[PDB]
């Protein structure tokens, strides 16, 4: 059993309010909340123990938290600002010992924007290996390109014959900008899948590039023509070539 | 709850001499719980400005405290120490013997 | 020098 | 020689009257060098010996926060013990804690200590191997399983093996003029008649440090320990100690009695007699 | 007032070589010191916990040391494996504002990259066609050594991602790769990787 956090991602407008949920590990009575921004790194926010607040950091009064009877915790971030964009982590320890370890959840990545018109899903393309690459080496490199998306809450996964594969997969660590001098510019992400030439030249093999995009949620109204850029999966695919 | 009766010792810091400034000590030890009423008496009256050490205990967890004030012994002045504790039916008074 | 430890019962 | 550092803690709850009273003291051998009282206007660790006053502000802050944190942990522990022992929140209860280290004459660790008492009875104590616990009852075994799970013993062992010894050696060098220079007892013998046939020979030992001392009466080189009124060693109030031993001798036999004083400050065991 | 600092902010070590990560803190009064591993996508994992009075702690290839007097800590990782690639965080548990309070204070971290041993490289720049487009192509620089520092776009109309390692576990074949694409008509794959120091013995197909 580990620490669980929900939701995984959150993209909302300024002035809105969000609630982050956390379930500590079985047996852990104390919960901790941390804010990992780019400007300040991991920062301690608040600590609860068995429903009662124990420790507090430089948490803002517009940030409220609570630990419920079931030991699960909620972090309410209201009157959101651009500076609140960070990765919010939840931790838990058995008690209040100075000698033991806090255990962390996967975190909730929150994005706060001034205007939500810059939100677009990605457009995903799959590129088939060069036949020159298949003669020089006996290998076949596919390239997947997710383009024109904002913000950068994406997860790219390769799926060969219906199963996700991680051998021979390399995805860029961070999306690069299309207009680098703009902080609300679209993003692009590339990924490579290298297999054996004999595996690609078998047309009964199905290759799929799947990008999970996290967009606007129900707590954001959408008064615009463009289809509401919500959380969705956009995929490109290709088969083998004899 | 374990309760232990105080052992009381009344004495002076230096060998008493009539007319010479000294200190009147009352050393209470071996008692539990910690809360204790200790007063130093001059002719049966409660002496003011009586200081006391910081509470400590022994290996067996029995506490000990030293109460003391600056006094000047005479031939006539009778000095004592009045201790009351939960383990006592009434305050225990120990007169100062300059030979002890 | 005192020890730094928080060890609740 | 053999030396020790100790920290004593006492928390006494006063329900409805406010926060529990918390008093902690530190001792090198028989010398009090630090104190903290929750009822003090100054809520900080205070110096009690001159050789600790050369410690900088960073030291006095650290010892104050540790003392305050121990007061808060005891506050919580007292409420926890009401639950373990199923007691009402109305009674007043006591929590005591002692830890420290002994060093031999070579400065290496002799023994490490850490034990807790509730209402005067042992609760939980770290064993000599610094790697296991002695619990007095099932309530203390609840704490023991938690401390074993949180690895409390690993920190205590590191402190007792390292910081406790190294800082005791530091104190011993800084206060060497008092901690390692024993104060010899100023001694005399008094004669107090009882009847026309008997009198009291009382042998005095004053102003000596440390407290370890042996007063023994001898009649013609024979131990009179069986009939010696010996008082418990007592503080003089100026960091030194007092003691006396008395014997009831027949009138005219005083010179047959000799008081022998053993103390580390004496370059030679004294042999006193009634001197009129 | 407790602040944690780690040097360097990022580190690249050759596979198999031992490494050291540094950390320092401002307040010597601490409860414990920890070394964390943060993986993108995953959370944080505590690797080692050094008690307030301990000097070192060891877990497999990990060895951490604590020196509260100088307020410094050192994490030593032996035989750096590619799986060690992560951001290594230094945390101290020390008291907070309230009596009895404590809190983890974190350094910004050290992004460690374990570049694998690229023996027998075969630098080449291939062109790939879109499976649903004939006029959409991408340029692929692959199979170069890890010494080659790739650089971003020479013109804002072009987009170049930096290098990245894929591990074909079934045949123990790891290779570097970077892609480049643009909308320009004259976007040749020869001019795509023209700002990066490309090896001369690079296979440039038709």
């Amino acid at each position: 059993s580990g620490v669980t956090q929900t939701p995984k991602h959150l993209i909302t407008a300024t002035g809105q309010r969000v609630t982050l949920r956390c379930s500590p590990r079985s047996g852990d009575l104390s919960v901790y909340w941390y804010q990992q921004s780019l400007d300040q790194g991991l920062q301690f926010l608040i600590q609860y123990y068995n429903g009662e607040e124990r420790a507090k950091g430089n948490i803002l009064e517009r940030f409220s938290a609570q630990q419920f009877p079931d030991l699960h915790s909620e972090l309410n971030l209201s009157s959101l600002e651009l500076g609140d964009s960070a990765l919010y982590f939840c931790a838990s320890s058995v008690g209040t010992y100075s000698t033991d370890t806090q255990y962390f959840g996967p975190g909730t990545r929150l994005t706060v924007l001034e205007d939500l018109k810059n939100v677009f899903p990605p457009e995903v393309a799959v590129f088939e290996p060069s036949e020159a690459e298949i003669s020089h080496t006996q290998k076949a490199t596919l390239v997947c390109l997710a383009t024109g998306f904002y913000p950068d809450h994406v997860e790219l996964s390769w799926w060969v014959n219906g199963k996700e594969v991680h051998s021979g997969v390399c995805t860029d660590p961070q999306p690069l900008k299309e207009q680098p001098a703009l902080n609300d510019s679209r993003y692009a992400l590339s990924s490579r899948l290298r297999v054996s030439a004999t595996f690609w030249q078998n047309p009964r093999n199905h290759f799929r590039c799947q990008v999970q995009f996290y967009g606007l949620s129900e707590n954001d109204e959408w008064t615009q023509d463009r289809a509401k850029p919500v959380t969705q999966i956009v995929s490109a695919e290709a088969w083998g070539r004899a | 709850m374990i309760q232990r009766t105080p052992k009381i010792q009344v004495y002076s810091r230096h060998p008493a001499e009539n007319g010479k400034s000294n200190f009147l000590n009352c050393y209470v030890s071996g008692f539990h719980p910690s809360d204790i009423e200790v007063d130093l008496l001059k002719n049966g009256e409660r002496i003011e400005k009586v200081e006391h050490s910081d509470l400590s205990f022994s290996k067996d967890w029995s506490f000990y405290l030293l109460y003391y004030t600056e006094f000047t012994p005479t031939e006539k002045d009778e000095y004592a120490c009045r201790v009351n504790h939960v383990t006592l039916s009434q305050p225990k008074i120990v007169k100062w013997d300059r030979d002890m | 020098l005192r020890v730094m430890m928080l060890a609740p019962f | 020689g053999s030396h020790s550092m100790r920290y004593f803690h006492t928390s006494v709850s006063r329900p409805g009257r406010g926060e529990p009273r918390f008093i902690t003291v530190g001792y090198v051998d028989d010398t009090l060098f630090v104190r903290f009282d929750s009822d003090a206007a100054s809520p900080r660790e205070e110096p009690r010996a001159p050789w600790i006053e050369q410690e900088g502000p960073e030291y006095w802050d650290r010892e104050t926060q540790i003392s305050k944190a121990k007061a808060q942990t005891d506050r919580e522990d007292l409420r926890t013990l009401l639950r373990y022992y199923n007691q009402s929140e109305a009674g007043s209860h006591t929590l005591q804690n002692m830890y420290g280290c002994d060093v031999g004459p070579d400065g290496r660790l002799l023994r490490g200590y850490h034990q807790d008492a509730y209402d005067g009875k042992d609760y939980i104590a770290l064993n000599e191997d610094l790697s296991s616990w002695t619990a007095a009852d099932t309530a203390a075994q609840i704490t023991q399983r938690k401390w074993e799970a949180a690895r409390v013993a690993e920190q205590l062992r590191a402190y007792l093996e390292g910081e406790c010894v190294e800082w005791l050696r530091r104190y011993l060098e800084n206060g060497k003029e008092t901690l390692q220079r024993a104060d010899p007892p100023k001694t005399h013998v008094t004669h107090h008649p009882i009847s026309d046939h008997e009198a009291t020979l009382r042998c005095w030992a004053l102003g000596f440090y440390p407290a370890e001392i042996t007063l023994t009466w001898q009649r013609d080189g024979e131990d009179q320990t069986q009939d010696t009124e010996l008082v418990e060693t007592r503080p003089a109030g100026d960091r030194t100690f007092q003691k006396w031993a008395a014997v009831v001798v027949p009138s005219g036999e005083e010179q047959r009695y000799t008081c022998h004083v053993q103390h580390e400050g004496l370059p030679k065991p004294l042999t006193l007699r009634w001197e009129p | 007032k407790q602040e944690v600092t780690q040097i360097p902010a990022a580190l690249s070590v050759p596979e198999g070589e031992n490494l050291v990560l540094n950390c320092s803190f401002t307040d010597s009064a601490i409860y414990n010191l920890q070394w964390f591993r943060q993986d993108p996508g995953k959370g944080l994992t505590s690797l080692l916990l050094i008690q307030s009075s301990q000097r070192e702690q060891t877990s497999g290839r990990l060895n951490a040391s604590l020196d509260k007097s100088s307020g410094r800590s050192t994490l030593y990782i032996a035989a750096s494996q590619p799986g060690d690639s992560a951001t290594y965080l230094c945390a101290v548990n020390s008291p907070g504002s309230g009596a009895g309070s404590y809190q983890l204070t974190f350094g910004k971290g050290t992004k460690l990259s374990v570049i694998p041993n690229i023996q027998n490289p075969d630098p080449a720049v291939y062109q790939l066609r879109d499976s649903k487009s004939s006029d959409k192509s991408v340029c692929l620089f692959t199979d170069f050594d890890s010494q080659t520092n790739v650089s971003q776009s020479k013109d804002s109309d072009v987009y170049i991602t930096d290098k990245c390692v894929l591990d074909m576990r079934s045949m123990d074949f790891k290779s570097n790769s970077a892609v480049a694409w643009s909308n320009k008509s004259d976007f040749a794959c020869a001019n795509a990787f023209n700002n990066s120091i490309i090896p001369e013995d690079t296979f440039f197909p038709s």
